[PDB]
């Protein structure tokens, strides 16, 4: 259960390569992979490649060419070869050591996250207030506007206003003294 | 086309993801300005139907037809974080600039530890006391109602106000004696 | 025009929403996930699709227990029938 | 605060699809954990049943306990049943104005 | 009201009222 760590490799990996990870993870000080790797024995002669994976040794090896960043990490270790058997990554990616799983729990922990956000949501809305007999029926804009009973009729008085920028011409304004 | 089959899921995901991160945006603009007259009902359907169908389809897109994901392994082509211009037209949405050392922690299973931590912390409180209606509590009570919703109305495929014989018979032996005699 | 159409169909529908929220909310309402048949993962996916039940599954209970009460007093005010047909209460 | 949480609310939908399609793009024993989320979820359940009985019986009590003013079917039907039956223009319902026999002016 | 109250354009005259409520 140690892929939780969100450690990282700084100078434990001098280098992150195909064989120099399996001699950074011989030194593991502090944080670059576990001090249970075939760390001590690859480091008994030198900083090599051999505990990686071609001699019986669980050191964190390249699991395949990654120069760039830092190989993938696994703790390769089969007694026949051409195998890695996988738990996490001395990797750099994502600055970290993680679970080297799929996408199983980054998904996972998407969904996690976003439903963190979802019970905020649910109890953020949940006891503003409710609709009841009236709605939220307790205690026992709206007023006016414009006009109630402002009926037509003698609008007609409209029909005059239509006389009257007409009797005399509205003067300019431009002016908000 | 085996390998077409995996990519088909990548696309189906992303896009209903992305029209429901789209949806929620656009809802919550008017949402916002309108704060008045915000029923539950209305607020709540909307939430609804852009929650359930996207986590619907994110569920159906990994446990049917799925690659397997133990010989496979994630690698990219080349780890160079650079902001070039010819590269934000393979995400249409999303991935606009990649950095390096701009985000420690931002993309990590969608970092939001509510249940990892709380099973941790509550490792060890029942050992003996339980364990039977937890695991085998799947045949307490099986069907309960599904045996009276389909033989109701579906299983149907009234009162009679009109006669239409007495409208005929009585039309015809109202005029004349037709039928009497 | 036949208004009597369109209540009963409201009734219909009324009736089969309650219908579904009582059974579209059962799901994980008579088991608790008690073996693994997820080929992806038990562990990070079978966890956050019970701890997501606001998108899955507290998002039809909500509106569920709650348009139940709403919809019969929307029918029982829209038809303020009084329609006995002979007004009992008038000769009285 | 409404405008505060639809922001927070879109930006956490924004980094949620950021986070799939970077994935997306990249990829081309006691523990009980689901118990104890089936508990929660039981327990969620149970409290929103008990929150809407409580509104059920709280809102629509008025008339359960004592006949009060309500215009909620304990006050329209007392008119209406004295003077006139169900009718609508917007709202309006049985104006009186004697046209049963007036014919004179509406 | 204060702002600036530059409504100049033209109209004024129109109507602004409402009393619809006689089955018309």
């Amino acid at each position: 259960n140690l892929l939780g760590i969100s450690w990282v490799d700084s100078s434990w990996i001098p280098i992150l390569n195909s064989g120099s990870v399996l001699d950074y993870f011989s030194e593991r000080s502090n944080p670059f992979y576990d001090r249970t790797c075939n760390n001590e024995v690859v480091k008994m002669q030198r900083l090599t490649l051999e505990h990686l994976n071609q001699m019986v040794g669980i050191e964190y090896i390249l699991l395949h060419a990654q120069e760039p960043i830092l190989f993938i990490i696994r703790k390769q270790q089969r007694q026949s070869p051409a195998q890695v058997i996988p738990l996490a990554d001395y990797y750099i990616i994502a600055g970290v050591i993680y679970q080297a799983p799929d996408l199983g729990s980054v998904i996972n922990s998407r969904v996690l996250t976003a439903v963190h956000g979802i019970q905020s949501a649910f109890d953020e809305a949940m006891s503003y207030c409710r609709y009841h007999p009236s709605k939220g029926y307790w205690w026992h804009k709206a007023k006016r506007k414009e006009e109630p009973s402002s009926i037509f009729q003698r609008q007609r008085v409209d029909a005059l206003l239509l006389d009257l920028r007409q009797k005399f011409p509205p003067k300019f304004v431009q002016l908000k003294p | 086309r085996e390998e077409k089959q995996l990519e088909a899921s990548l696309d189906a995901l992303l896009s209903q993801v992305a029209d429901l991160k789209n949806s929620l945006g656009s809802f919550i603009c008017k949402l916002e300005n309108e704060y008045g007259r915000l029923t539950w009902p209305s607020v709540l359907d909307s939430f609804a139907l852009l929650s359930g169908q996207l986590n619907t389809l994110n569920k159906v897109l990994k446990h049917e037809k799925t690659p397997l994901f133990r010989n496979q392994v994630i690698i990219p082509l080349v780890l160079s974080p650079d902001r070039d211009e010819d590269l934000m037209r393979q995400t249409e949405g999303r991935v606009p600039v990649f950095s390096h050392e701009v985000v420690p922690d931002h993309l990590r299973t969608k970092p939001d530890p509510e249940v990892e931590e709380q099973e941790k912390q509550l490792t060890t409180d029942a050992a003996r006391i339980g364990a039977d209606a937890a695991q085998k509590q799947i045949q307490s009570l099986n069907k309960m109602c599904s045996n009276l919703l389909e033989k109701i109305s579906k299983e149907e495929r009234n009162k009679q106000t009109f006669n239409p014989t007495d409208t005929n018979a009585l039309v015809a032996a109202v005029a004349f004696g037709k039928g009497l005699s | 025009q036949s208004k009597e159409t369109l209540l009963q169909s409201y009734n219909k529908r009324l009736k089969d929403d309650i219908k579904s929220i009582m059974d579209n909310f059962t799901e994980i309402i008579k088991t608790a996930k008690i073996e693994d048949e997820t080929q992806v993962s038990r562990a990070t996916q079978g966890e956050q699709d019970n701890y997501e039940m606001h998108v899955r599954a507290a998002n039809i209970v909500r509106a569920g227990e709650s348009l139940m009460k709403l919809v019969s007093d929307l029918k029982q005010f829209l038809i303020l029938n009084d329609f006995p047909s002979v007004n009992e209460a008038i000769d009285q | 605060w409404p405008w505060d949480s639809v922001r927070n609310n879109l930006r956490s939908a924004l980094t949620e699809m950021c986070v799939l399609y970077d994935v997306l793009s990249i990829v081309r024993n006691p523990q009980t954990l689901q118990l104890i989320s089936k508990k929660k979820s039981l327990a969620g359940a149970a409290q929103i049943l008990l929150k809407g009985a409580e509104r059920l019986t709280k809102s629509v009590t008025e008339n359960q306990e004592n006949k009060l003013q309500r215009d909620f079917n304990s006050e329209l039907l007392r008119l209406r049943q004295h003077w006139k039956l169900r009718k609508v223009g917007d709202k309006i319902l049985g104006d009186l104005s004697y046209r049963s026999a007036g014919s004179l002016f509406p | 009201y204060y702002k600036f109250p530059k409504k100049k354009d033209v109209e004024f005259l129109p109507p602004q009222l409402p009393s619809d409520k006689f089955k018309d």
